[PDB]
């Protein structure tokens, strides 16, 4: 230990609090930026939710399992608090494939249960998500993916329950099939024509991704 | 023309036409919210059983 | 100094400084933050910095033991030529490793042609 | 017992869970218990107490009946539990006194007159 | 004591009895500061006034012969020389030279300075001085102290320094301003000799190699630079435009680090960083090159108020060529009116703002 | 109840929100709908048509992408799209031929990409109609 | 050649493990464990727990600890480290080897903490 | 020949993968061999290997040929591939020995007993 490596690490410690205490601030700006994209994304939420409120649409008696997160680092406990709520709903039903959402919470995963990974995405904890890019990755879900074949398809996402506060938050999503089934069905006008169930599915499946990833 | 045959989800049938409107207004009333709203950067990849994976390619 | 070496070839040689030092300047960002939190003008230039460092090095005839590659004598009136060719992004296409080890701006695109094959 | 040496363990844990992190229920319960004894082992200057005084204190840190009191509340509650003493249990203060050592008989008296107060 | 440079008239001001240390690492630019000030000289020596003249006195200690033979040279190629007296103790010379030349040349100005006059005089370097006579204090076996310096070490400086300075109107006013230059090692400003130094003057023109490598010439460290005596000595008509151009220099070196990150950054910070960009743009000077106040007040003003933020940060320094050339062919009135007047009156910060928002437009 | 609360909102940005309307009109895939006060529960697909929320005051017509439209039975209409387009002040003649126009090309493009041009044809024909 | 081939090998795996705790003991204090990688944080925590269980009752300074002093052999010794670095026991608590003696006498305490947690 | 200057590489490669970011075909490719050869240098003590034993380990890492094993695999490896010529490619290492250079007929015989072994097991 010479005054000289002292004096050389020391200093380079002190660069580091500069580039820290410079993404904190960086943060806050990104953080109003993204509530924007939050609430805006939460009351559309409520507008097609309302639907399945007044009209009973729950799941009776293979699945689908989408995990929303991002693939920058140095966020905290973010890849390993949902990579743990996953792993436990994944001892209930292993056989259920999982396609998980980024290629830093993919190899969290991809250690435990290689096999269930049969597709991944890349490029999304950038900026804020938009329908544009939500409706476009729910689309290759369906082609390659074909989940509308699945009975039960559940998603993972993180509820900010508040700025020092996070929690794993978990939504199921009702397929056609699932619309149909559905107790209160008969009170809502409807053409078994247009493929009105075949068309929500398609698109609630859009909807709720982008809620969940905004 | 039909779209859910051999064109694409309803999330898509929708998207298309999302662009087109943002797109089909005054050059001068777009703010820059709208050009990134309508561009995004993300690749998919399938994989295996096996680790395994295919070509990458564009969403 | 200009009026010694010529106009042209201080600014090629004070552009070639500045472009190392903020390649220095940003190491704290391109391990802490990656290579992608940089600008379109900080990439473009940290791009070009490890091109011209590495197209700094030069095989000595003397050292051929060392390095197995036969010396190059590069002479001043092309040297400059060369980076400032470099400096306005003529050869943005062409790979790092074409630049390492290498005499005479001719042999980078020798090189990185050879490489291909 | 062994109070020296958890204390010694206790700021490597707590120094360790400071970064805001989640941790197990085995090194927060360690975390909580911790907190309560560096409280209690707090004291005023020019403010001498009785050897008595001072075992009555220990005991309750070491077996969690503070754990559950609030931490701003550590301090009134030694000027409290001490009065309760004197005021009720003062035979065992005589004990300690002359003896300055617990039976297996005092050492029963003491908990049910600590646990009594506890749950006050 | 205008030195010709933006970065030090504008930000360090020098005066006359002042003693202003150029403290720096080797191969920064500590020289052409003291060296631009002398060929800044012309503009009143060869003039016919004396109380407004100033006679330059180098003090070479411990430089080779090349450096001073081509040093002198570099005067005379300017017309320096006329004014300029040149006390060389070349490193070669036993060390008792290398010891008196600092207070030989010292006398050589305090004539001047007695005489009621003004003199400049630029001991380079106190720090050759100092191990010179730590030499012969060794050799005669006197006790070593820290760093092998004997204890009159600083009596040695103290005694040296304060013969500079403003004498009062019954004395004969006569002035003898000191620039002293000091080379550390490493930017350890913490050491013996520099330590002795920095306490004694009156202010530091710090300068960093970093600084330099960025493009930043001369490289004066704005942070550390400082000067006591500041506006006491300072052009008012320069004063009115530089009280704030401390403030926003200031606010850019905090918020430096921000520049790095994306464009995320709010419009309150992100104004600060186009500001500085410029600002620090502007104070890039070329060598050999001293502008008289005339020509300093335009740039900075049109600095300071923002009228170059809508212009290029690549398009800076040709900007300084064609708004001088413009100002001298259109309003060459205004810039008479302040090398003469010395002040910015109502009606030239008026004129002054019409004459660049003019210039900026047709750019 | 008297009335009923319009939820107009987008994936970036929302407009009605709980507010009472008199009439709207929007374009279903069984063919175009109106709403008042009280109606019976119905959910249709919206198409990429016109929409009009309608006042005591002045009415206001936008152009909507797209979605789902649900009359809850409390009644409750729920309009769910992408992007909206103002009156015209917005859209520009010149800015839609532009693009219009390179979408009969796109059929003339490989088909992959030929297959969401035809969707486009329909869409930029409805916003001629538009200009009125 | 002398303590044995095993001896050898359990002693050097325990090395290595405490050597990466060490190595990442300046990230751990700026950043901290959520930072490090899956198969990082696995070894400090394992590390951690070696490191712990190195500690020895000693019967001439009971009058410190208050624990009496505890003896153990090297043959016990060596297979303990060994299970520990199989992961064995990577579900017990750290707190389980902190002055602990026989390997046995960990999951001794280890059970008696679960009386404690109220 | 490089082999240096690949290590110098790998510790290159090494040291940015610490930040915990995903790596491409090219960071992670080298980062497998150089984390190899690494443990292919570790020898144990009192155990001098001559040269004809040198080469051909050396041979199989700057190639590529034990990306494809497991880390804790590279130990016995060694004494395995070794085990493997002196019994049946001997004819190879007696060359080596004596010329103490490699002829475009011995890199042909060499490489070919380098692959056989890797697909045995
Ligand atoms: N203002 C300037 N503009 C351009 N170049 C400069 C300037 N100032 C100094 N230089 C460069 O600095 C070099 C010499 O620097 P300078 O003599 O000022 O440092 P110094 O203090 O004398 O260092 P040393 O103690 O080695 O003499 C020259 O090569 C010259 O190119
Ligand atoms: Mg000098």
């Amino acid at each position: 230990a010479t005054l000289k490596e002292v004096e050389m690490r020391l200093k380079s410690i002190k660069n580091i609090e500069k580039i820290t205490k410079t993404m904190k601030i960086v943060a806050s700006t990104r953080l109003s930026k993204a509530e924007k994209a939050k609430i805006s994304a939460k009351k559309m939420d409520e507008a097609e939710q309302l639907f399945y409120k007044n009209a009973e649409t729950k799941n009776l008696d293979k699945e689908l399992i989408v995990a929303i997160t991002s693939d920058k680092g140095l966020c905290g406990s973010i890849h390993s608090q949902l990579a743990k709520a996953v792993r436990r709903h994944l001892n209930d039903q292993p056989n259920a494939d999982i396609v998980t959402i980024g290629d830093k919470i993919k190899m969290q995963l991809l250690r435990t249960h290689p096999n269930n990974i049969k597709l991944s995405i890349n490029g999304i904890g950038k900026d804020a998500p938009t329908f544009q890019e939500s409706a476009l990755i729910a689309d290759k879900l369906l082609s390659v993916m074909k989940a509308g074949t699945y009975p039960k398809i559940s998603i993972f996402y993180n509820d900010p329950v508040s700025s020092l506060s996070f929690e794993p938050s978990e939504k199921p999503i009702f397929n056609a099939k699932t619309i149909e089934q559905s107790p209160s069905f008969g009170k809502f006008e409807i053409d078994t024509d247009a493929n009105v169930p075949r068309d929500l599915f398609e698109y609630t499946l859009a909807n709720q991704m982008l809620t969940a990833m905004a | 023309s039909a779209w859910r045959k051999a064109g694409i989800s309803y999330a898509a049938y929708l998207n298309v036409a999302a662009q087109a409107i943002r797109s089909s207004l005054k050059t001068e009333l777009q703010t820059a919210s709208v050009l990134n709203r309508s561009q995004t950067d993300a690749f998919y990849t399938q994989y295996k059983n096996g680790t395994a994976a295919s070509e990458p390619t564009p969403i | 100094d200009a009026a010694v070496v010529g106009q042209e070839h201080y600014d090629v040689a004070s552009k070639v400084q500045e472009t190392l030092q903020t390649y220095k300047s940003l190491q704290d960002i391109i391990a802490i933050l990656g290579m992608d939190e940089l600008s379109e003008q900080d990439k473009l230039t940290v791009e070009r910095a490890r091109k011209i460092q590495r197209f700094l090095s030069q095989p000595f005839a003397v050292a051929e033991v060392f390095t197995g590659i036969p010396g190059k004598l590069v002479r001043l009136k092309d040297t400059v030529a060369s980076f400032k060719a470099v400096l306005e992004g003529k050869y943005d296409n062409i790979p790092e490793h074409a630049f390492y080890m290498v005499g005479g701006i001719e042999d980078v695109v020798a090189k990185a042609e050879k490489l291909a094959a | 017992g062994s109070l020296k040496l958890f204390l010694a363990q206790y700021r490597e844990v707590a120094a360790f869970a400071q970064f805001g992190s989640d941790l197990d229920a085995s090194t927060k319960q360690t975390l909580v218990r911790g907190e309560r004894l560096t409280q209690l082992l707090k004291q005023n200057q020019y403010s001498p107490l009785a050897t008595e005084e001072q075992v009555p204190l220990i005991y309750a840190g070491v077996n969690g009946h503070l754990d559950g009191i609030e931490l701003s509340r550590i301090g009134e509650f030694e000027s409290s539990f001490l009065s309760y003493l004197k005021s009720n249990h003062n035979e065992l203060l005589t004990e300690i006194r002359e003896k300055g050592e617990l039976s297996k008989e005092l050492l029963a008296s003491l908990k049910s007159a600590t646990e009594s107060f506890v749950a006050t | 004591v205008q030195t010709g440079l933006k970065a030090v008239d504008a930000l360090v001001p020098i005066g006359r009895g002042q003693r202003e240390l150029i403290i720096g690492d080797r191969q920064t630019g500590k020289t052409a500061v003291a060296l631009d000030t002398i060929l800044n000289q012309k503009r009143w020596n060869n003039g016919s006034d004396e109380s407004k003249k100033l006679y330059c006195v180098y003090v070479a200690v411990g430089q080779k012969r090349s450096t001073v033979a081509q040093l002198v040279q570099t005067l005379e190629q300017h017309d320096a020389m006329k004014y300029s007296i040149i006390v060389a103790a070349t490193a070669s010379e036993a060390a008792p030279l290398q010891y008196l030349a600092p207070f030989t040349a010292a006398s050589i100005g305090e004539w001047f300075r007695d005489n009621g006059k003004h003199a400049l005089i630029v001991y380079d370097d106190l720090s050759k001085q100092a191990v010179a006579y730590r030499q012969l204090s060794l050799l005669l076996r006197r006790p070593p102290g820290r760093e092998a310096y004997p204890g009159d070490v600083f009596y040695l400086h103290s005694r040296l320094l304060e013969r500079a300075a403003k004498l009062s109107e019954k004395e004969g006013s006569g002035s003898l301003t000191a620039l002293p230059v000091i080379e550390t090692q490493g930017g350890d400003v913490s050491a013996y000799i520099p330590t002795n130094v920095i306490s004694i003057t009156d202010g530091q023109i710090f300068l960093e190699a970093e600084l330099f490598y960025k493009g930043i010439r001369p490289a004066i460290n704005v942070g550390l630079s400082v000067s006591r005596v500041g506006s006491a000595a300072q052009v008012k008509a320069l004063k009115q435009v530089a009280g704030s151009l401390k403030l926003f220099l200031a606010q850019y070196r905090e918020v430096a680090a921000f520049a790095q990150f994306g464009s995320d950054l709010d419009a309150s910070t992100k104004q600060t960083l186009v500001r500085g960009e410029r600002l620090t743009q502007l104070l890039k000077q070329n060598q050999y090159s001293p502008l008289a106040t005339e020509e300093q007040v335009p740039l900075i003003y049109a600095g300071v108020n923002g009228h170059l933020d809508g212009i290029e940060l690549s398009r800076i320094g040709e900007f300084e060529s064609s708004f001088l050339s413009y100002l001298k062919s259109n309003h060459n009135e205004l810039l008479t009116e302040i090398r003469e007047k010395g002040e910015l009156s109502k009606e030239l910060l008026a004129s002054l703002k019409s004459a660049t928002e003019s210039f900026v437009a047709t750019f | 109840s008297s009335g009923l609360k319009l939820q107009f909102a987008l994936p970036h940005e929302t407009l009605y929100s709980g507010s009472e309307v008199t009439q709207v009109n929007l374009p279903a895939k069984s063919g175009r709908i109106g709403v008042l006060a009280n109606h019976v529960p119905t959910v249709e697909q919206l198409l990429p048509g016109v929409v009009e929320v309608m006042e005591g005051s002045n009415s206001k017509k936008f152009f909507i992408s797209g979605g789902f439209a649900t009359v809850q039975p409390d009644s409750q209409l729920c309009v769910t799209a992408i992007e909206a387009f103002p009156l015209e002040s917005f859209s520009q003649e010149n800015i839609k031929n532009l693009l219009a126009e390179a979408k009969k090309n796109v059929s003339s493009s490989d088909a992959r990409e030929a297959a969401e041009a035809a969707i486009q044809v329909e869409v930029l024909e409805n916003l001629q109609s538009v200009l009125k | 050649a002398v303590v044995g081939q095993e001896h050898y090998d359990v002693a050097s795996k325990v090395q290595e493990t405490l050597q990466t705790y060490k190595s990442l003991q300046d990230i751990i204090a700026i950043l901290g464990m959520d930072e490090l990688s899956e198969q990082d944080k696995l070894t400090v925590e394992r590390a951690r727990k070696i490191q712990r269980f190195l500690s020895q009752p000693f019967a001439v300074a009971e009058v410190f600890t208050g624990i009496p002093g505890k003896l153990v052999r090297l043959k016990d010794t060596v297979a303990s480290f060994k299970a520990v670095l199989e992961g064995k026991y990577d579900n017990i608590p750290e707190h389980a080897f902190y002055m602990v003696g026989g390997i046995e006498d960990v999951v001794a305490k280890a059970e008696k903490l679960a009386a404690e947690a109220n």
